[PDB]
C-alpha cells in the first residue's frame, strides 16, 4: 500500500445497530406479576452471534444507554433510576426478596433533559475472559458422573441482570417502548474460527434437521457457459 | 456563572460516537494480561486462506454429497470444453459466495486486487502430454477460437513440474475481463490404465487488496 | 456563547460515580490528625489471623455449650476415623462459615491461594507413639487405604517436637482433593493415667491469596 | 458539581455558525488525495476571462439567430452614430447581464474595480483611413460635439497596428461618466470591394477588483 | 458539538456556595482605598478586652 489513513480500523468495527427489546405491559398473562427481570443473552439472537462467533478470547466493559418515548415518538417526563445486583448474589424470584432493599450494591441516577448517558462496569467474572465454545462438561465441580440440582438454570456463566421499579406510592399507567443498542470498546482477538452458514434450529444448540440446504444453484448446469 | 454557549443537536442520538465512562468500582484490578510468545495483531492474517472453488452445482441429491468437491474428467471427452468460470465478483452470486472475502464484502461496496492461480498435475506416471491454462485479459471477449486465447497472457504447464506455476492478475475491479479452460488435448493412456483422472485448482489474492467505503447491507437472511 | 455538545445520558443516576463538592464553610478547620507511633495503613493485617474450626455440630443443648469448641479422643476406639473435613470452600457451607475470609468472600466470586495446618501434641509425659497427618493431592479419591494416602505428601509428627512442623497446600481455587485424618496408631496409657485426650488444630493462609470479581450477592439475611 | 453559567440565546438556530462533528466511524480510510502537476487554487482564475457584449438587443425571429453576435456596419450612413453604450454598471440590466462578474454581483451591493477595452480592425488590405476610440471622463455630459469628446482621453488607432492598443479607464464605482462611439471617418472602397464590414469589440477588468458586503438577494427567478 | 456529562444535583440550591459574577458596568471605579498608619487584619483584638462579671443579679 501507499497511504493508510483512511484505511483506518476504526470504521471496520464500530457498528450500532438494534439488539434488545423490552416490553412493560400494563396487564398480561405471561407477566402477570407487573416485574420483568432481563439478563444480557447475545446467544439469543442468530442475527448479532454471527458477527461475535468469530472471536473466542475477548474480555471487555459494557455502556448502555436507556431511552423512552411513544409510538408516535411524543416524549413525556418520565424519570428511572436503575440499580444492579451482581452476578454472585442469585436473582431475586418473588416481590417479597431482600434484592430491593440491598443497599452495598452502587447505583447511578441521571435525568433526561441531561446529554445521553454514559455508563460503564467492570469485568466481574471470577473467569479470566468469556468462552464461547467449551469442549467437555461446562461444569467446575470435583463430580463427574451425577448432575447439579440447578441443571438447566446456570447463571454462573452470564453477567446479571437489572431491576426496574416506577418512583411513586402508586404503580405506574403508562406503558413504554425502548431500543437497547450494543458495542464493543476494545477489540481483540486470538484464535481465528470459521463462522456459521445454515440457520439455527435450537437457541443453545447448534443442531441441525435431515433437511440439508446447498450454499448456490445459480448455474442451470456446469456443462454449458 | 461561566457562560457558555449551547450548540445545536443536543438529543440526536448518534451510532458511531465512540464514549468513555468511569467505571463504578475503581478498586478491583482485572486479570493480568497472558503472555504468549507468538503473537498476531492484525486482521492481515486471513487474507493469504486457500479456498477451494467449485462449479458443478448441478447435483442436490443426498448420496452425492462427496463427489461435490471436485469435477471429474474423462478421456472420452474429445477437444470440448472443461469449465466456464463465472464473471469473477465476490459481490455476486457464484463460486464466490463460499469464501471469506465475499462474506466480507456483504457490508461493502468497492473492491480492487489482484488474483493468482495454481495447478497440479495428479496423472499416471507414463503419460505424456501438455497443459496450458490462459487468462483472457480485458476488452476481448469470450475466446471462440484458441488463436485468440493465444494473443492474450499464457504459460506453460509441464508435467515434471507439479505447482510452481504461477499466474498473476495485475488488476481487477468494478467491465472486465473472462477466464475460460478448454482441453488443450485429450489425456490418452493404454491397456491396464485408469480412463479417468481428477484435477485440483487453487485461487488466492496478493497483499494489494484494499477496502474504501462501508455499506449498511446485510445479506442474512 | 461557547458551543457546546450534550452527550447521552444526562440523567442517570450511576451507583459508583465518585463525586466531589464544595465545602459550603471554608473557614471552619478540622481537627488535626493525631500522631501515633505505629501506624497501619492496608487490610492485610486480617490475612494472619487465627481461627478455630470444629466439625461436631450436632449437640444443641444449653448445658453442652462448652464442650463445643474441641473434639474428644479415647482409646477405646481401635484403628477407625478421627475426622473428616468437608470440601475445602469458604463460599459454601461449613466450617469455614464462620471465618473472617468466608464472610469477606460473601460479595465475591472467585479467590484462590494457599493453605496452612498446624497440630502440637498434648499427650502425656510418659506415653510413646507416632502420629501422621497427611494431605491427599488433587485427582486422588477419597483415601480407601491407609496405602492410598502414603503416595500423596505426608509429614511425620514426632512428640518431641510441638508445633514446628507446617504443611502447605501449593494451590486452591474453584475439581479439588480432600483431606481426611485416620487414627495413624491407638494412644495407650498404662495404670494411673487419664484414658482421655484431647487435640487442637490450627489453620491459615498464605500471602499469595487475591481477588478479582466483585459479586452483589448479600447473604444477610 | 463544577459550577457553570448559561449565557442568553441557548435554543437559536444560527445560519452562519460553522460547526463539526465526529465521524461516526474512525475506521474508513478516505480516499487518496490525486496529485496533478498543475495546481489552482484560488477564484481570481475567473477574472481574466474575456465575454463579448452585443447591443442590437431588437431582433427576435428565430432565422436571425446567427447575426446576434456582431453588428454590422456600412458605408451609406455618414458621420452619424456608430453604438451607444449604456451606464456602466453590472447591477443593472443591460449588456452586463450576460457576464459572468454580473452575475456574481447578484448576491453583493458594492464594486470597485478599472476598465478596459481593446479593439482590431478587419477592412480591406488596400483601404486607407483613421478611427479614434474616446472615453468621456466622469462630470462631462453626453458628447453634443466631437470637440466635448477630444477634451477627454483619446488614443489614436492606427490601421498598422492591430490589437496592441488599451484603454485603462482608472476607477469606477456606485455619478459617473459615459462613452459613446461616433464615425470617426466614413470607411470606403473603389470598385470590386465589399460595401460592408464588422467590428470585433473586447472588455476585461484589471487586478484591482474587490467586494466589500454581501446580500441576502437572489435574481433567480 | 462537544460532549459533556450530566453530573448529578443541577437544580439544588446551596448555601454555603460561594459565587462570583461579572460586574454590569466595566468603567465605573470604584474608590480608591483610604491609607492609615495603623492597620489591623484579624478578629484576635477582641481577645484581650476586659469584661466585668458580677453575682448580685437578685435587686
Amino acid at each position: 500500500s501507499h497511504s493508510t489513513a483512511e484505511t483506518t480500523l476504526d470504521s471496520f468495527f464500530s457498528r450500532a445497530g438494534l439488539v434488545g427489546e423490552i416490553d412493560l405491559p400494563l396487564e398480561g398473562t405471561t407477566n402477570p406479576n407487573g416485574y420483568a427481570n432481563w439478563d444480557i443473552d447475545i446467544t439469543g439472537y442468530a442475527q448479532m452471534r454471527r458477527k461475535v462467533e468469530l472471536f473466542t478470547y475477548m474480555r471487555f466493559d459494557a455502556e448502555f444507554t436507556f431511552v423512552a418515548c411513544t409510538p408516535t415518538g411524543q416524549v413525556v417526563p418520565q424519570l428511572l433510576q436503575y440499580m444492579f445486583v451482581p452476578p454472585g448474589a442469585p436473582k431475586p424470584d418473588s416481590r417479597e426478596s431482600l434484592a430491593w432493599q440491598t443497599a452495598t450494591n452502587p447505583s447511578v441516577f441521571v435525568k433526561l433533559s441531561d446529554p445521553p448517558a454514559q455508563v460503564s462496569v467492570p469485568f466481574m467474572s471470577p473467569a479470566s475472559a468469556y468462552q464461547w465454545f467449551y469442549d467437555g462438561y461446562p461444569t467446575f465441580g470435583e463430580h463427574k458422573q451425577e448432575k447439579d440440582l440447578e441443571y438447566g438454570a446456570c447463571p454462573n456463566n452470564m453477567m446479571g441482570t437489572f431491576s426496574v421499579r416506577t418512583v411513586g406510592t402508586s404503580k405506574s399507567k403508562y406503558p413504554l417502548v425502548i431500543r437497547i443498542y450494543m458495542r464493543m470498546k476494545h477489540v481483540r482477538a486470538w484464535i481465528p474460527r470459521p463462522m456459521r452458514n445454515q440457520n439455527y434450529l435450537f437457541k443453545a444448540n447448534p443442531n441441525y434437521a435431515g433437511n440439508f440446504i446447498k450454499p448456490t444453484g445459480a448455474s442451470r448446469t456446469a456443462i454449458t457457459t | 456563572g461561566f457562560p457558555t454557549e449551547l450548540k445545536p443537536g443536543t438529543n440526536q442520538f448518534l451510532t458511531t460516537d465512540d464514549g468513555v465512562s468511569a467505571p463504578i468500582l475503581p478498586n478491583f484490578h482485572p486479570t493480568p494480561c497472558i503472555h504468549i510468545p507468538g503473537e498476531v495483531r492484525n486482521l492481515l492474517e486471513l487474507c493469504q486462506v486457500e479456498t477451494i472453488l467449485e462449479v458443478n452445482n448441478v447435483p442436490t441429491n443426498a448420496t452425492s454429497l462427496m463427489e461435490r468437491l471436485r469435477f471429474p474428467v474423462s478421456a472420452q471427452a474429445g477437444k470440448g470444453e472443461l469449465c466456464a468460470v463465472f464473471r469473477a465478483d465476490p459481490g455476486r452470486s457464484g463460486p464466490w459466495q463460499s469464501t471469506l472475502l465475499g462474506q466480507l464484502c456483504g457490508y461493502y461496496t468497492q473492491w480492487s486486487g489482484s488474483l493468482e492461480v495454481t495447478f497440479m498435475f495428479t496423472g499416471s506416471f507414463m503419460a505424456t502430454g501438455k497443459m496450458l491454462i490462459a487468462y483472457t485479459p480485458p476488452g476481448g471477449p469470450l475466446p471462440k477460437d484458441r488463436a485468440t486465447a493465444m494473443l492474450g497472457t499464457h504459460v506453460i504447464w509441464d508435467f515434471g513440474l507439479q505447482s510452481s506455476v504461477t499466474l498473476v492478475i495485475p488488476w481487477i475491479s468494478n467491465t472486465t475481463g473472462l477466464v475460460s479452460i478448454w482441453y488443450q488435448t485429450n489425456y490418452v493412456v493404454p491397456i491396464g490404465a485408469p480412463n479417468t483422472a481428477y484435477i485440483i485448482a487453487l485461487a488466492a489474492a496478493q497483499k494489494n487488496f484494499t477496502m474504501q467505503l462501508c455499506k449498511d447491507a446485510s445479506d442474512i437472511l
